[PDB]
RNA sequence: UCCCGGGCCUUGUAACCGUAGGGGAACCUGCGGUUGGAUCACCUCCU
RNA sequence: CCCGCAGAAGAAGCACCGGCUAACUCCGUGCCAGCAGCCGCGGUAAUACGGAGGGUGCAAGCGUUAAUCGGAAUUACUGGGCGUAAAGCGCACGCAGGCGGUUUGUUAAGUCAGAUGUGAAAUCCCCGGGCUCAACCUGGGAACUGCAUCUGAUACUGGCAAGCUUGAGUCUCGUAGAGGGGGGUAGAAUUCCAGGUGUAGCGGUGAAAUGCGUAGAGAUCUGGAGGAAUACCGGUGGCGAAGGCGGCCCCCUGGACGAAGACUGACGCUCAGGUGCGAAAGCGUGGGGAGCAAACAGGAUUAGAUACCCUGGUAGUCCACGCCGUAAACGAUGUCGACUUGGAGGUUGUGCCCUUGAGGCGUGGCUUCCGGAGCUAACGCGUUAAGUCGACCGCCUGGGGAGUACGGCCGCAAGGUUAAAACUCAAAUGAAUUGACGGGGGCCCGCACAAGCGGUGGAGCAUGUGGUUUAAUUCGAUGCAACGCGA
RNA sequence: UAGCUAGUAGGUGGGGUAACGGCUCACCUAGGCGACGAUCCCUAGCUGGUCUGAGAGGAUGACCAGCCACACUGGAACUGA
């Protein structure tokens, strides 16, 4: 879930890349507040302080040209010790590694999963789901997380 | 009502939980920062809040507030936490301790410094 | 009347629709530009009906959209979707949002075109959607949900808070998708027999079906079909309802 | 009487309960009971 | 432990300073973000942020967290509530349980008094002693609320025995009443059928349409059918546990109140479980179906209309026999008993006086509205208490989550019933005060209108403003309440 | 968490202990227990005391003293006062 996800990505990319940091994930939730959650990483490291910097920057540079501001707040984050992940290249870094997935397809042989990444296709994640193996499209998934082994 | 009712059923004085239960009445607890992040509170609210998801030795994982200035603090790092409520934030009932086991003192600060984990200036 | 307001759920709906060429797509009720634009964008070209001729002018004159769609300006319940399925080369994807008094009619008109429609994708109010997908043994079940589940497989897509709408209602609402069965899992001799069996039953839903469908069939017919006549109308699956429909039709 | 402001006393201004059913809505309808028959609220101070 | 020696020599920090809460001002700072127990602090000074000076507190410590009790009477034994804030079971009967008038004897269980044994020491407390003091240690006492046993005491309570008539209750005679159950029956009324007379309309709405009629409708007369309900009396009125009960007559039948005695002899009250009654809706089985009418169907209306309108219409509504078991089933007010200013009615007995007939003195019962005291958060309640109190029962313990989950029970099914918690919030709530209310509604007022006069609005031109144009057309005023205006 | 229980409850007789006793065994009776909460499940060693509290209460049982239970886990039994 996001507004104008590419526009948002580029408006966020400008302070992220000005700081030399890297984007990972963008996600929004709608509820008691409605709020935007940014996953950033930099392999030298992301401290709380690096989040503080990029967050004060986006809190200015997005707000002043917001396409929407309903109930709004945001956070910026390191992607966790169990990490959310979003693209073929992400799963490809992590072939052989345990994962959980939830999908836009919602059907028996349940499209809610625990998996170990088997291989990556250009359109799909192939994965050792339930100790079986199966494959799910990058478009037919909707959210995924990696090394859920770490609590 | 009647004494006869009170002997038939005595006064049920209520129980109450620890409002900070993931301590199990330990005065502090240790954990690891499963993720760390910084939030604006609201649309006009500029005061960034610094917050961590942290898993304790007892296998609970909970939110805790990061008071004061920045740190090394990053996901493989480890933290001591204690009771304390951020009144404006939802459910944030645990403060991280300044000058704890993986945690720096606020080097600059000259006031209240025994809160902020920082030693007397070396003059 | 309502149309959506917030980009997060607009984008969620238009992305969940997955609108691309290789699909015979047609909007109905394009409404506010904000939710018709992303679907008219992702489809290289798109068909649409608007009921209103003034909004049809607003959108047909919009250079994002008029050059990128083919546009129709009439009550969709007049509209010959079976010919549009021929003109679009394959059975249609029909989708959008509306003031929805017309909703009950929409479903019947869509079902008049179960051959000509590949799928339907629409926003609707919480109670009618939960009814439409309701399991046979529930108070949410009943005659219209029976006919819907007879014609199509039916699937909730996502659910939306009331503050999301431009005039925000009091009422939460969900987008739902549904699929005319490629072959009917419940083959039926006629649908009018279903429609009247279900209305008689649900017009009498508090009494035993001996005192509902047994006003027409005998108890020995019902038990002969394997059905206990002492049940209530809201115990009864669409399977045995279509079995009753076939029994009515073939014994008449 | 009216037409314009004022000064002045001051109101032509349904909710639910139980239950049963419809069902774009909050909702609509039937039965019978109750009356609890409507509003909404901003710029500082010591003896 | 004492003694000698030198030298201030070797030895102070930590919180906080807006209020609660002792203790404040400069500085920056910009809502950068910090600050935080709570209330909350802040942009241009911030006594609340960060820094400085200054101050307050506590001190070899000082702060933070956690945890228990406190505060919290906030489970209310002491020491709380339940009309509306949370809370009186929809109602009743009744078992267990609790509680129980009055007089005399008896008992002595409770109870009281005294004794005796016991209640480990330490701890606690008091009074002492000892460490230089203190902490600490220690003598002696007190304390150990208790338990057991013995001994008395006999008011009260309990037991036992005896009575008593005031509570309770039976009887005799009346009285009022939609109390209930059962069975007949009547006059209106609607619809329907059968004619009869008759003829172009009817019907419906805002208007329409759907509808009905030339096969005669509609209308109106007669005759018949059938189901339902009781115009009026009828009431601020009666009966009923409550739910409820209304044409009339009969049949069975419940309760109540008064009268005047007579009789029993405390037989009483309350009531967990239990049992039964219990509107409306719905269900079960079999009838009935006039009128009405969820659903449904069709015509209209509307931006849409699912509504509101209309023409139809099933279930249902009715009946017998089962079930459900809920209602704002509310006096939102548990049951029973005693007491405590008045006043105006209503209704229904009764006594005495009636001069009769009206009257007028009384005197029960029921019931309505005022209102004193008192009570109450206030509203209000007020001898039919929400006053003053006694016995028992029911129920509540912040707001949501939620009367929701789950389990059990119950139900034909609906559902009922009993009933959480996580989780989440700093409220949620009752009454009442003052503005908005406002939509007004009325009182009204003035060259406001009306009644007059003279204008302005057309002409030319003076003059302002605007527009436009210019190198510049300086600038300000721009509906009253700017525009011959600053000038 | 509503019913519980067959050496169960009681009896006789035999056996058994240092001692009484279903302690146990034969027979015999049909008891015994529980809404004055048995049964069942969770949680806990107990107490003098300790902390708090104006008190009543509430909390609690570290240290010290008394009692209890346990000794790698689960079974027994020898010896001895
Ligand atoms: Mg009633
Ligand atoms: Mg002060
Ligand atoms: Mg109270
Ligand atoms: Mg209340
Ligand atoms: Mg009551
Ligand atoms: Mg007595
Ligand atoms: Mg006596
Ligand atoms: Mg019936
Ligand atoms: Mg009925
Ligand atoms: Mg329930
Ligand atoms: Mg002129
Ligand atoms: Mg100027
Ligand atoms: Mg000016
Ligand atoms: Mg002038
Ligand atoms: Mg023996
Ligand atoms: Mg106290």
């Amino acid at each position: 879930m996001s507004t104008l996800e590419q526009k948002l990505t580029e408006m966020i990319t400008a302070p992220v890349e000005a700081l030399g940091f890297e984007l990972v994930g963008i996600e929004f939730i709608r509820g008691r507040t409605s709020t935007l959650r940014i996953y950033i990483d930099s392999e030298d490291g992301i401290n709380v302080d690096d989040c503080a910097d990029v967050s004060h920057q986006v809190s200015a540079v997005l707000d002043v040209e917001d396409p929407i501001t309903v109930a709004y707040n945001l956070e910026v984050s390191s992607p966790g010790l169990d990490r959310p992940l979003f693209t073929a290249e992400h799963y490809a870094r992590f072939v052989g590694e345990e994962v959980t997935l939830v999908l836009r397809m919602a059907v028996q042989n349940r499209r809610k999963w625990q998996g170990v990444i088997k291989a990556v296709d250009g359109e799909m994640i192939t994965v050792t789901v339930e100790g079986k193996d199966e494959v799910f499209a990058l478009s037919n998934i909707q959210k995924a997380n990696l090394v859920p082994h770490f609590a | 009502a009647t004494v006869n009712q009170l002997v038939r059923k005595p006064r049920a004085r209520k129980v109450a939980k620890s409002n900070v239960p993931a301590l199990e009445a330990c005065p502090q607890k240790r954990g690891v920062c499963t993720r760390v992040y910084t939030t604006t509170p609201k649309k006009p609210n500029s005061a960034l809040r610094k917050v961590c998801r942290v898993r304790l030795t007892n296998g609970f994982e909970v939110t805790s507030y990061i008071g004061g200035e920045g740190h090394n603090l990053q996901e493989h790092s480890v933290i001591l936490i204690r009771g304390g409520r951020v009144k404006d934030l939802p459910g944030v009932r645990y403060h991280t301790v300044r000058g704890a086991l993986d945690c720096s003192g606020v080097k600059d600060r000259k006031q209240a410094r025994s809160k902020y984990g920082v030693k007397r200036p070396k003059a | 009347q309502n149309f959506l307001n917030d980009q997060f759920v607009i984008d969620s709906i238009v992305s969940a629709i997955n609108p691309q060429k290789g699909q015979a797509m047609v909007e109905i009720g394009p409404g506010l530009a904000a939710l018709t634009e992303p679907v008219g964008e992702r489809l290289d070209q798109l068909t649409v009906i608007e009921l209103d001729r003034d909004l049809a002018a607003r959108l047909q004159t919009h250079p994002f959209l008029g050059p990128k769609l083919t546009i129709y300006q009439q009550d969709a319940m007049t509209f010959n979707f079976g010919e549009l399925a021929e003109k679009m080369g394959q059975p249609l994807r029909v989708f959008g949002n509306l003031p929805y008094n017309i909703s009950t009619p929409l479903m019947f008109h869509l079902f008049s075109y179960t051959d000509a429609i590949a799928d339907m994708h629409f926003m609707l109010q919480k109670e009618v959607v939960n009814r439409l997908v309701a399991g046979p043994n529930s108070k949410a079940y009943g005659r219209l949900s029976v006919m819907a589940q007879y014609y199509c497989n039916v699937i909730p897509v996502l659910e939306v808070p009331p503050s999301a709408f431009t005039p925000p209602p009091k009422v939460d609402s969900a987008v739902v998708r549904l699929v005319p069965h490629a072959t009917m899992p419940h083959p039926v001799k006629d649908v009018r027999v279903l429609s009247r069996i279900t209305t008689e039953a649900f017009n009498q839903r508090r009494k035993t079906i001996r005192n509902s469908l047994g006003n027409l069939f005998s108890v020995e017919v019902l038990t002969g079909m394997g059905i206990d006549p002492a049940m209530r109308a809201e115990n009864i699956s669409v399977a045995q309802y279509c079995q009753m429909a076939n029994y009515l039709a073939e014994n008449a």
